[PDB]
């Protein structure tokens, strides 16, 4: 560890790096959503909540707009921009009928979210109404992540398959399996061309696009708790999992053999994640501390 | 400089939550549950 | 634990009464006094700490924002010790100026040779009587405070059984130790010292020890629930 | 305007309440049941002319052993081991009234007595009680009410009080 | 019984105190010479009274 970040109160569900791998953004079961910066910590923003069920947290590359949601079905968009020199709510989309679990901006105007309606969807921050509707999955959508060019993503839900939707036509293409319970995270390779899951079987696997095939499992015989987050390392080299039992582990994507193992934590690790150029990795538990490893 | 006014940026938001968190501890929370169609109106009444 | 550091003290408290009997010599002399006088300030401090804290703990339906910490488990041997402290340091600025010796008095009587001890400085003495008969007067109201608490919590009715004995006790001795001189006030002294120290025992303990090894009933956790429940006045189901 | 967990404030001497409507949730309960880990209690309520006469948009699944069944689940979460139950078993005039006609022995296989209103609900109350195991560290508060009964906020409120005082004990290592 | 504010009780309170006192009073007694025979027997009726 090298810096450590207090002042939450409750349990934290979700955590978002910034674009500039400086600044993060923290979402815990209470009303309050806090701006961080690593470099020195000392807080930015602070700002209140109408519902305290918050599930998920996503920061935008522009550096202007945040997102949240859960239980309440309903996602918002924050200006934490120049607006007189505070925070409102921008716009509340409706139109979900579970739980919000997912939300990723593709740009300061659009936005990709998933819910436990068994469906994802597209919106339109200026207007408030979904443009485009994905459909497929039988059970709830857990994970979403995009691709580099932003112009396809993959889902996972409670039923063990992930799918490979295209913003532009609103249509699967592909469908892999592999997984025999419920999968709770997913992410994408740095080139584009292959993601990794994680679900409640304690085990990892990797997947590629172009030769629609499994590659490769990460599990061992020591595990029998599930993975809550699944991040890669620039280069591809390094994967990095969060799992309930305290932990979070370092795998080498090539060999699937154990290289590390990250041990700070009290209570379950719920997410974690990897800035822009590599250099950090950051920790989410649900105590009420955050942790920075480098 | 900037710094500073940092410091007093992020101690005012710690005394904030320190209010909010002391004043959101004295509430008693309690969860609904039951069957369909059994209740669960008249009570909230 | 509490419990556990009384029953310690009170181990103490009747093995102290052996300095008062056999030929008093210097140490003897200095070590008479305190150690009763500590052994019994610290039955006392265990009682009042213990009783402080049920009472905390029951008078809190509130959600607790701090008394949490103050009912912590390590807290109370801090709170016996600062309730001794004051006899400790008494002793030892009595001891460190005019201690006590041995004196072998040849005034009294003409044909008998009484071997006595000094007290040096009388002041140093009464100011152990005074502490004591304070804390034991203290322990009335606090006995007072607890008499509504729910079964298996209350001890009202012992806390001042104990104490009306030992100041029964220690007020009917005072003409014969003004008066009488010889062998027998050490042994008024050691009939008192263990007849309070027996009333504390018996009132404290013997009462639960009979429903803890005979009559085993009232002896589960499934009555304890029925019993604290008085209190605050819903515990309704049937069983 | 919202959808999904529903909350009302009230108060009553000094205390302040917080009751979550998360009924219509619609999705699978173990991905956000765990969300809840940390409330003083549950309460629970049963509507006691289910006994017969209505099942439950089906054929053989009545409505009265599908309450039990949901009560057998919640009560024995992983994550509600130290959380008590207020159960409330309501509509209890339409039960005397239909005690007279229809007998208790529709629902559950063996007696319930009298056929009488006194003996049958006594009897659904020890059935429903029995289906915690929990019961060294749990306990449960039951109180039968009507459409009519006025004094339901005065049960919860003793009964939070007094799982407030069996808490702190337990803290302290008294009880 | 709780006939008249728990009059059953005080009365073996005030019982209980009366066998004491007299029971501390007598080593009192055959321990004391000279005029404080009389401290040592008012002490006690004024404790029982
Ligand atoms: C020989 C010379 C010795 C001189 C001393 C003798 C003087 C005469 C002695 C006594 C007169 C009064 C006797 C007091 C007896 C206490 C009665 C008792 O035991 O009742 C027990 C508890 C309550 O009842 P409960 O717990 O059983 O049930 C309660 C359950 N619910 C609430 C549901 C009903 O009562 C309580 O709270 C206790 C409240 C406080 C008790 C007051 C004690 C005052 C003592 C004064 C003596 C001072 C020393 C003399 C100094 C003279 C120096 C020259
Ligand atoms: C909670 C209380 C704890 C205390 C423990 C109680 C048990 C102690 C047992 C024995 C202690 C004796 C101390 C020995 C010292 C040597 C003195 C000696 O024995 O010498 C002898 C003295 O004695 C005796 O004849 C007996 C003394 C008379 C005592 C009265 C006994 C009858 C009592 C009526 C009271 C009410 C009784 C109620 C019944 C209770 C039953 C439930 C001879 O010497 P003398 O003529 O020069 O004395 C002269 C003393 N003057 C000047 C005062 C006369
Ligand atoms: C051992 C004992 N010394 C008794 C002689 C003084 C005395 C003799 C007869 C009556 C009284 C009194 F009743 F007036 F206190 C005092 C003692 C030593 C240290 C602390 C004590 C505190 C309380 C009682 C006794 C204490």
């Amino acid at each position: 560890t090298r810096r450590t970040l207090r002042g939450h109160l409750a349990k934290i569900y979700a955590m978002h790096w910034g674009t500039d791998s400086r600044l993060l953004v923290s979402a815990s079961q209470d009303g309050k959503l806090i701006i961080w910066d690593s470099y020195t910590t000392n807080k930015v923003h602070a700002i209140p909540l109408r519902s305290s069920w918050v599930m998920t947290c996503a920061y935008a590359p522009s550096g202007n707009y945040v997102a949240c949601g859960g239980l309440d079905n309903i996602c918002s968009i924050y200006n934490l921009k120049t607006r007189e020199g505070n925070v409102r709510v921008s716009r509340e989309l409706a139109g979900h009928t579970g739980y919000l679990s997912c939300c990723r901006f593709l740009d300061d105007n659009q936005i990709v979210t998933s819910s436990g309606d068994t469906t994802c969807a597209l919106w339109d921050i200026e207007t408030g109404q979904q443009t485009t509707t994905f459909t497929g999955h039988t059970g709830d959508v857990m994970s979403l992540s995009l691709a580099p060019d932003t112009r396809l993503f993959v889902s996972g839900a409670c039923d063990a398959s992930a799918k490979l939707w295209d913003v532009r036509e609103g249509m699967c293409r592909q469908t892999f399996t592999g997984h025999e319970s419920d999968i709770n995270a997913i992410c994408f390779f740095p080139n584009g061309n292959a993601f990794a899951t994680g679900s409640d079987d304690a085990t990892c696997r990797l997947f590629d696009l172009r030769a629609d095939q499994e590659l490769m499992t990460y599990s061992h015989d020591n595990i029998i708790c599930g993975i809550t987050s699944v991040s890669f390392s620039k280069s591809g080299r390094l994967l990095l999992a969060g799992y309930d039992d305290f932990n979070c582990n370092v795998w080498d994507a090539l060999k699937a053999d154990r290289a590390g193992v990250l041990a700070g934590h009290d209570n379950r690790v719920s997410c974690l994640g990897v800035t822009d150029d590599g250099m950090a990795v950051a920790t989410g538990s649900w105590d009420s501390f955050l942790k920075i490893w480098n | 400089a900037e710094d500073k006014a940092a410091v007093e940026r992020s101690k005012m938001i710690d005394r904030n939550l320190r209010e909010d968190g002391e004043k959101a501890a004295k509430e008693v929370k309690l969860l609904l549950l039951g069957a369909g169609e059994s209740g669960k109106s008249t009570i909230v009444k | 634990e509490l419990s556990y550091l009384l029953l310690f003290s009170l181990l103490c408290c009747f093995s102290s009464s052996l300095f008062f009997i056999g030929e008093p010599q210097d140490w003897t002399c200095r070590l008479r006094q305190p150690a009763f006088g500590i052994s019994f300030v610290l039955c006392i401090s265990c009682i009042l700490v213990k009783t402080n804290r049920v009472l905390l703990v029951f008078e809190a339906k509130i959600p607790t924002s701090f008394h949490r910490k103050w009912w912590g488990l390590n807290l109370q041997f801090l709170l016996v010790f600062l309730c001794t402290f004051m006899q400790i340091v008494i002793c030892v600025i009595w001891l460190y100026t005019a201690p006590p010796s041995s004196y072998r008095n040849q005034e009294l009587e003409d044909e008998i040779i009484f071997i006595t001890c000094h007290e040096g400085s009388l002041m140093a003495l009464g100011f152990l009587i005074g502490y004591t008969c304070l804390l034991a007067a203290i322990c009335f109201f606090f006995a007072f405070k607890s008499r509504k608490l729910p079964e298996n919590f209350n001890e009202a009715k012992f806390i001042t059984f104990s104490m009306l004995i030992f100041f029964i006790v220690w007020i009917s001795f005072i003409p014969a130790y003004a008066s009488t001189y010889g062998k027998f006030v050490s042994a008024v002294e050691v009939i008192a010292i263990l007849a309070a120290s027996f009333g504390l025992l018996a009132c404290i303990f013997f009462n639960k020890i009979y429903i803890i090894l005979f009559k085993p009933s009232r002896n589960t956790i499934e009555e304890v629930r029925c019993s604290t429940a008085a209190h605050a006045f819903k515990v309704a189901a049937r069983a | 305007k919202t959808t999904g967990i529903v909350e009302t404030h009230f108060t009553f001497k000094d205390l302040y309440f917080k009751m979550f409507d998360v009924g219509g949730q619609r999705s699978e309960r173990k991905k956000w049941i765990h969300c809840f880990e940390g409330v003083t209690a549950i309460i629970f309520c049963v509507a006691l002319s289910d006994y017969d006469l209505v099942l439950a948009e089906d054929e053989e699944m009545n409505r009265m052993h599908e309450s039990m069944k949901l009560f057998d689940s919640i009560c024995n979460n992983k994550w509600f081991t130290e959380t008590s139950i207020i159960l409330f078993l309501n509509k209890k005039d339409l039960f005397e009234e239909k005690i007279k006609r229809s007998p208790l022995t529709i629902c559950y296989p063996e007696y319930t007595g009298s056929n009488t209103y006194e003996e049958a609900a006594a009897y659904i109350q020890c059935q429903f009680e029995d289906l915690n195991r929990r019961k060294d560290t749990k306990e449960i508060y039951t109180h039968f009410t009507c459409a009519t009964d006025t004094k339901n906020v005065q049960f919860v409120f003793d009964a939070v009080t007094d799982v407030i005082i069996k808490n702190n004990l337990k803290e302290c290592g008294l009880y």
